[PDB]
């Protein structure tokens, strides 16, 4: 006698939201926010490389925790926590702009300078430095007066950057935990070091007195740094207080730096990471970290948002 | 919803109906039937299809630390970097907020209009053999077998040949 | 707008109705009438309320300093603050301006399809017994007193009781 | 005969704007940007603080002004502009960094750190800081030779933070007007402060000469400060030119800072505040003020931006 | 489209059609007709012209530099310009892709609809005196010589003067 | 017998994209992100100032260079890559900083701040700065003592601001090649420049050493600034290693400053423009430089986003 025509619904519909309402049951909807996690660094095709207890910027300067990583080269460099940039206590000046720097290096190769030196010390050391005993930076020259009190030499060394890249140069400063101590080393009287370039013009005064006992040690070095540019020229004009870059730091191509205190997992790939895992998804949002780097969904507040994938839902 | 059918007139959806999206329930001679409509099954289904795909992506922008978790910035540069996240958090957790809930009332809308496309097509073919109950059926004033209820699922029915015999039910 | 209605052939609104956003207006035996139809007007308005509420929020993420107007901060990391700042009024300037657009679209376009949801429905309940006359009339061709009026007001008309006498007037 | 229907209109709509069209009338409308002002601090339920006179740094370091603040307690910290940080001319180094610590710390506690002193002066004063004539900073020392050119006998003193917070630590330097009246205080010669830690490592100089009569006074004090961990320890090596911490500084909570010159009134809440009053609304955005801080609505740049809430009007 | 007209029953558009945007094409006692709406076809080219006035716009907004080519500012502070700069360029990114998106979807929906509106006002003035073919044609049961064609196309024709001839032709 | 109604098609419509697909081919499609470029600096209607072979900074400093630019005027500011800020090797401390004062400053105007001294030299100059010879920077004062070695009295001079505007005030500190030229110009012993004022508190100590030949020198100036207020008094303590200010600087008004290397056209006009030229366009986007200035479209990723004018395209 008729015939009538309608539509699918279910017993059970998700709600979503829309311009108009809140909570509309619809028949079938999907998440949009991902929440999900991997507790692991998933870098599964990428040549990581895991600092551990070596500090990023130990990586320049040659700490013995550092020592295998004087070289390195990675697509994936990891920063740990318990990682340290210093054997004998001491700071980076503008460290935060090195690590950021160091973090999309694709890893460094390393190139002596070549400074020979005319009647001074050389292979100073500190039983915080320790190898086979007391020992010093890997890529550092502590230089000294040839015994105690004696005097520095006003000396002048240089060095040219003859590649077609910038190079990331290195020296140090001391800052002894007395004015005697100090003396013991260079002598007394105004110790003064200057840095110059096309680029780069400023330099340095050292500053001894005691400071707490940090790493068995009341002294602190002074670690500087600047980018030299090609055929440009660097100039170090001292008389003590100073500690010698070695060797000249070169960037090898492109990486990505993160900071985490989770395992290693080469059998998972992923492009977005933060200090818990990775978080892998082709959803466009994500409420778990904001401060996610690399290639991921954008952060947002909300913990949910359900896109309708079906009809209205009208049961029975 | 927009189109007036879906929750309109069609008083509810059949819960029986998991073989597709729409379809035509039947009352006749052998009796009644209920079979899903493909066509406009698959086009609904393919304009949400294509929403999902578009919606799903992948910026191949990468982002690298401004921050540290391990030894905090300078305050005030950390403060900056903070309020500027901050700040963009608040336009992303909008922006998704406003999308979803754009998009499911584009859904919704989409759904009911697609249901009222089939119905107004469906009278379409029936032209002066049939007319309208009102909650979404066509009453035939001519005798229809299961057969001839075929001849319209796969629109292919002639008004034609029962048109006199139905015109003739005034 | 989009469906026809609003701004179409229902060539404009009812000044006196004041009783709600939809209703009828009636010329029949005992003479003309004008009532609001409670139903569609709630409908609508329903909708409207519920943008309303959710446009009205509160964001409970708190924003602190990083300027000073009292002792101006350094121009470098003032310029770079008012640089951002400025961006990002940019964006909220542009979502405003897009959002209630993109709204008073919707809304507007959801009012005319209210109403041409109620117009397709007394069509619905009259099947025969009358005919449309453009801008948005039906034409009775029977005798339809004040409570033959108030019957399908209510949604309670019956096409039967009366399709003889209104088919016979062709 | 017949029967109508159609839809309500009236004589004078609202014009608003479409994806499509400018100006179009419709039945009703609203207003979305907030432009209406309250010219007051709406603080109603709010433990607040208004600094008026004294500088938010001035509550660390304690020049007469900052008296009655120097262990306040807040939810909402007011900051005027006839406020001074300061009573003997001189400056904070980071000042702006630790105004934002202060203004949600939420208010602070002090505390002794503890130090005596072997044969020299403290009770170091002038006319600037004055309450029965010359005195001096609430929480500072002025340390002095015991009279006119004697030696400064480089001392060493040193603070550990006993407490599950960090400590606002805060010391001095002083610039003397001269290198005449630098040696009536402390003597000739070269003075050295040097100031460390694990997270910090830094030494000061100071810099005799004639500045601009500010206050009544040719010479200038420099305030430094750092962020002290738990369990970490403060050493302070100098031989003067110096200014010791009596009192360290602990945050005690959480609350907001803002700057106004408007009264304020506990009759009404807020949580949007800005220099010239308290911005209520529930409207999303706002035309007022784009440096509004607290729980706000979305600066923008028009003035007004219309959402239709009725039909199209189409009149008679 | 949503509205079931364009890409629907109408199973393609006629490329002949260089007058206008819409139009009516006959076949008669005289022979074959094909002429355009103005009136339709202005309304939607006013509605396109609409979103292309508002989008095509001027930001009043004056960005001056923060950065330097010449001679790049600090590493740290450069780094948070730059990450900033690209977030911002991912937010006004998504914007324009959706933005565009957003409206490609209305204008289509949009022109859908105004062919709708023209049949079904048609379908208003005809009321008996034809039916409809299904892909958008209107067979009239009536002698409907050029002139006849020309009283529709400048809504003037009158459904009496030929109802009863026309519905004798049941 | 009938009557039919439908819409226009084309044979070769255009492909766009819409919330539900891609590639979706309709009637008439528009462009909306701008790549057409103008590979020249639109210039019509603006007083510009191209200032080539003079650095920006040195407008206030006056080498050789910037001797036609000490008193500009503009409206539009290009600084070109040949620019050098710089005769007598040196840097500006802050100076993005002040670049960036400079580029909206809409030009400078100059005045003499009167400095007389007693006994000592002032023509100091240098084969660098070279006009007839030997010459210095124009609106700098190389303060020397009389001749080699001669005591370098301590001094004291003094500016007012008297004028309603903040006024750019540029002092110089010399860095010598050595501690024996030090001597040769300011004598032996410490010496000790302190700048203060209402806003600024600091001073400054020169660092003799050998830099690299930079300009035919191994020595560099320091430029420092600060910016004072009306009223307010600029005071110089000093006794060598100094570099005067004869004038001060005022800022005119409003301009705006770019970077560029095209040539400059007073045919078109234009306001967005980056380093290649000017971007001309009503379009909302752009594609081309994402570091644009001026009244610009939004950058955007995407090299094309095509807006559908026309309906549907349903081809026969
Ligand atoms: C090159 C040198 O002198 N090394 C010695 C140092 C330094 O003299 C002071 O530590 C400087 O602060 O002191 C030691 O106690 C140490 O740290 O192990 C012994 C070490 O041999
Ligand atoms: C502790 C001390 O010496 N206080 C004296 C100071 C300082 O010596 C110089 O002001 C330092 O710059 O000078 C006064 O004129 C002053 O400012 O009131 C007198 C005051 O008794
Ligand atoms: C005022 C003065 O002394 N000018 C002389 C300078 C400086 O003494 C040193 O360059 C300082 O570093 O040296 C010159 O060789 C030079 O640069 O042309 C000669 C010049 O007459
Ligand atoms: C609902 O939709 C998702 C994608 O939106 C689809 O993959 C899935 O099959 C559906 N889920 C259920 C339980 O039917
Ligand atoms: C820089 O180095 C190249 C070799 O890579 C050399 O040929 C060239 O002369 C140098 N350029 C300058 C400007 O010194
Ligand atoms: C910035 O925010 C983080 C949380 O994302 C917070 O833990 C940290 O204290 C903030 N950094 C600064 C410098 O205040
Ligand atoms: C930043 O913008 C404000 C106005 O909001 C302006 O008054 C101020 O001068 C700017 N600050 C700097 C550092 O230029
Ligand atoms: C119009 O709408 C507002 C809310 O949108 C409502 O509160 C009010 O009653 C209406 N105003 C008028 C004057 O009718
Ligand atoms: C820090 O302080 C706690 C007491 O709060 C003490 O028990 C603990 O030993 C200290 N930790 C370290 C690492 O010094
Ligand atoms: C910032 O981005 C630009 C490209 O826009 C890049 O060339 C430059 O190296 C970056 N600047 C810094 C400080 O890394
Ligand atoms: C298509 O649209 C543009 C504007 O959107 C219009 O100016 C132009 O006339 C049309 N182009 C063509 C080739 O018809
Ligand atoms: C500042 O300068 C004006 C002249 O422009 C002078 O009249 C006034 O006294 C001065 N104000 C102060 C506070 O020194």
């Amino acid at each position: 006698d008729k015939i009538c025509l309608g539509h699918h619904a279910v017993s059970n519909g998700t709600k979503v939201n829309t311009l108009t309402e809140r909570g509309v049951e619809v028949v079938n909807a999907t998440e949009t926010v991902e929440r999900t996690n991997i507790p692991r660094i998933c870098s599964k095709g990428k040549r990581t490389v895991d600092l551990g207890q070596c500090g990023l910027l130990g990586t320049i300067t040659g700490p013995p925790q550092c020592d295998q990583f004087l070289e390195f080269s990675a697509d994936l460099i990891i920063e740990r926590r318990e990682g340290s940039d210093v054997c004998y206590p001491g700071k980076f000046v503008n460290e935060e702009a090195l690590r950021q720097i160091l973090r999309e290096s694709g890893g460094i190769d390393k190139e002596a300078m070549g400074f020979t030196y005319s009647g001074i010390r050389t292979n100073g050391a500190t039983s915080s430095c320790r190898r086979s005993g007391s020992s010093f930076y890997a890529e550092m020259k502590w230089l000294l007066s040839n015994t105690d009190n004696a005097a520095f030499p006003q000396m002048t060394k240089s060095y040219k950057n003859t590649r077609k890249n910038p190079a990331l140069i290195v020296w140090g400063i001391h800052h002894s935990g007395s004015t005697a101590e100090q003396t013991k080393l260079y002598g007394s009287g105004n110790k003064l070091v200057t840095v110059g370039s096309s680029n780069y013009q400023q330099s340095f005064v050292p500053s001894p007195g005691a400071r707490t006992q940090v790493n068995g040690q009341s002294g602190r070095i002074d670690f500087h740094w600047l980018m030299l540019n090609p055929n440009d020229t660097v100039t170090f004009s001292f008389n003590g207080a100073f500690i010698a870059p070695d060797r000249a730091s070169f960037l090898r191509g492109k990486s990505m730096g993160i900071q985490s205190g989770v395992q290693v997992d080469a059998d998972c790939e992923g492009d977005c990471y933060y200090s818990g895992g990775t978080i892998i998804s082709n959803l466009p949002f994500q409420n778990i970290d904001s401060r996610a780097v690399g290639k991921c969904p954008r952060y947002v507040k909300q913990r949910s948002l359900l896109l309708a994938t079906g009809m209205k839902n009208v049961p029975e | 919803g927009l189109f007036g059918a879906i929750a309109g007139f069609i008083e509810n959806g059949w819960e029986g109906l998991i073989d597709g999206w729409y379809g035509f329930r039947h009352q006749n001679a052998q009796g009644e039937g209920t079979a899903a409509d493909y066509k406009s099954t698959q086009s609904a289904i393919d304009q949400i299809t294509g929403k999902l795909n578009r919606l799903i992506e992948k910026t191949n922008q990468q982002f690298e630390l401004i921050d540290n978790e391990f030894t905090e910035v300078e305050k005030q540069i950390g403060n900056v970097i903070n309020w500027t996240r901050d700040s963009i958090t608040e336009v992303w957790s909008y922006n998704a907020e406003l999308l979803v809930a754009m998009e499911n009332q584009h859904t919704i809308d989409l759904a009911d209009s697609e249901m009222d496309k089939l119905y107004e097509r469906v009278k379409r073919q029936l032209r002066e053999n049939a007319e309208e109950d009102g909650t979404g059926c066509f009453e035939i004033f001519h005798k229809c077998d299961d057969d001839c209820m075929a001849s319209i699922r796969n629109n292919t029915y002639d008004h034609s040949k029962y048109r006199e015999e139905a015109m003739q039910n005034r």
